[PDB]
């Protein structure tokens, strides 16, 4: 089948800002090439097909241009509403997919707070203990968190969930926990989350001890 | 307005079958193919295939050929796809999409989560989270399946929380939740996360105390 | 066949770079746009009955088969020197005007 190569995976920009997004097909597929968006938990929506028509009601901002085996979509002036996931679609032989772009607004810079709990009494009379890291409210996306227990890192049972952007302040947040046994949990004493984060020098340190 | 309105079953033991159906509405249903896409994490958006409801006829993604079996009623102006011998790599979103006139993928359905699981319905167990700004949380444990709803002090606390997405633990789901409220209100007045599964008739009230 | 084309005529097959084949569809286009246009044979064997063939009422009647040739039509399609007739059919006259006379046969069974 034909190969579609779509880029770049990820693109910040800001309201008015002219945004393109690039395609690459494996082979010519002349004029048959589309462009969706898509929102959490919808279908996608139709903006361009056959490389540079515009559907009923799509805003004249979108437009797309391309060769046959090159393609872009542009946003002339990109709107809050516009952030979302965009696809290409070729279908001059078969159907393939691009793998997609996402698209996020720019803010200035968030450093996150960062904030960790022991597992709670409920939680330790199970046999279980989950220890937990919440890292809100940050920005840029690209951000890096790790479990130490006294002294040394933890990647078994480690588990981790990021927020979308935020609409109100167009950040992100992450949860992160880490699970053990009661009796291996109770083995040690010093637990630490570990942020790496552009808004610090030094990563981000939060820690309890479990004498306390 | 042209509407694609699906249904199927959404949770499945590997192995066993699901039947997709997309009822469309509003156009004249033999005048148009309609085709088939499967969309999941990892492996993307994907042809599944097309039906013509004039004539029946189909046309697969050789991918797909014998997974999927597509028909279409013209008298309940309806089409299906059936998906035979699950496994948990067809756990995914499946679309009905018609292809237009002169256009080509302009109004889908709604869309189909399928899950292919051997877990069985868990209600959560749910843990608070205590430690001049105060990050509390609760802990949604182990529950099956999707999907959980929390609140905190019943929606009297929206503009500092954040709900995660649930992460697959073994075959159950585990989610957190957070808010923050200020030092003073901490240690003054009352801080509930209320968590609710609908797949177990559960409702659940944790005060987080110090 | 199919209503649409996404995806193409063959799905990846490669295809090079009989155009009859493709004129066929496009008069198709035309009748559809011309929306107020067992009983088959009824109505087929009624369009070549009076023995007064014409190209476009062979095209008339794919209008019901797409949407005999031997035992009726040959002789006629072989003194019209092969399809190079129907070729030239759509060639002196205009496309409106083989559509409209087209919709006609079929407008009248």
């Amino acid at each position: 089948d034909i190969q579609m190569t779509q880029s770049p995976s990820f693109l910040s920009a800001s309201v008015g800002d002219r945004v393109t997004i690039n395609c690459k097909a494996s082979q010519n597929v002349n004029k048959y090439l589309d462009w969706y968006q898509q929102n959490l938990g919808e279908p996608p929506k139709l903006l361009i097909y056959h490389t540079n028509s515009l559907p009923t009601g799509i805003p004249s901002r979108f437009s797309g241009s391309g060769s046959g085996t090159d393609f872009t979509l542009t946003i002339s002036s990109l709107q809050v509403e516009d952030v979302a996931t965009y696809f290409c679609l070729q279908h001059d032989s078969g159907l393939t997919f691009g793998s997609g772009t996402k698209l996020e607004i720019k803010r200035a810079d968030a450093a996150p707070t960062v904030s960790i709990f022991p597992p709670s009494m409920e939680q330790l009379t199970s046999g279980g203990a989950t220890v937990v890291c919440f890292v809100n409210n940050f920005y840029p996306r690209d951000i890096s968190v790790k479990w130490k227990i006294d002294g040394s890192e933890q990647r078994d049972g480690v588990l981790d969930s990021v927020t979308d952007q935020d609409s109100k302040d167009s950040t992100y947040s992450m949860s992160s926990t880490l699970s053990l046994t009661k009796v291996e949990y109770e083995r040690h004493n010093l637990y630490t989350c570990e942020v790496v984060h552009k808004t610090s020098s030094s990563p981000v340190v939060k820690s309890f001890n479990r004498n306390e | 307005q042209v509407q694609l309105q699906q249904s199927g079953a959404e949770l499945v033991k590997p192995g066993s079958s699901v039947k997709i159906s997309c009822k469309a509405s509003g156009y004249t249903f033999t005048n148009y193919d309609m085709h088939w896409i499967k969309q999941r994490p990892g492996s993307g958006l994907e042809w599944i295939g097309w039906i013509y409801p004039g004539n029946g006829n189909t046309k697969y993604n050789q991918k797909f050929n014998g997974k999927a079996t597509l028909t279409a009623d013209k008298s309940s102006t309806t089409a299906y796809m059936q998906l035979s011998s699950l496994t948990s790599e067809d756990s995914a979103v499946y679309f009905c999409v018609r292809e237009g006139l002169g256009i080509t993928f302009e109004y889908w359905g709604q869309g189909v989560k399928v899950t292919v699981s051997s877990a069985e319905t868990t209600a959560p167990s749910v843990y608070p989270l205590a430690p001049s700004m105060v990050t509390l949380g609760c802990l949604v444990k182990g529950y099956f399946p999707e999907p959980v709803t929390v609140t905190w002090n019943s929606g009297a606390l929206s503009s500092g929380v954040h709900t995660f997405p649930a992460v697959l633990q073994s075959g159950l789901y585990t989610l957190t939740s957070s808010v923050t409220v200020p030092s003073s209100t901490w240690s003054s007045q009352a801080v509930t996360c209320n968590v609710a599964h609908p797949a177990s008739s559960t409702k659940v009230d944790k005060k987080i105390v110090p | 066949d199919r209503a649409g084309r996404m995806g193409g005529e063959a799905p990846e097959l490669a295809l090079d770079p009989k155009k009859l084949s493709e004129s066929l569809k496009r008069i198709g286009d035309e009748l559809d746009s011309n929306m107020e246009l067992e009983v088959f044979f009824r109505v087929a064997a009624d369009m070549f009955s009076d023995g007064n063939f014409n190209w476009g009422r062979v095209v008339a009647l794919f209008y019901f088969a797409s949407k005999f040739l031997r035992e009726r039509l040959l002789g006629w399609i072989q003194d019209q020197g092969g399809w190079d007739g129907l070729l030239s059919y759509f060639g002196t006259g205009t496309w409106q005007t083989v559509t409209i006379f087209v919709a006609g046969v079929l407008t009248a069974s």
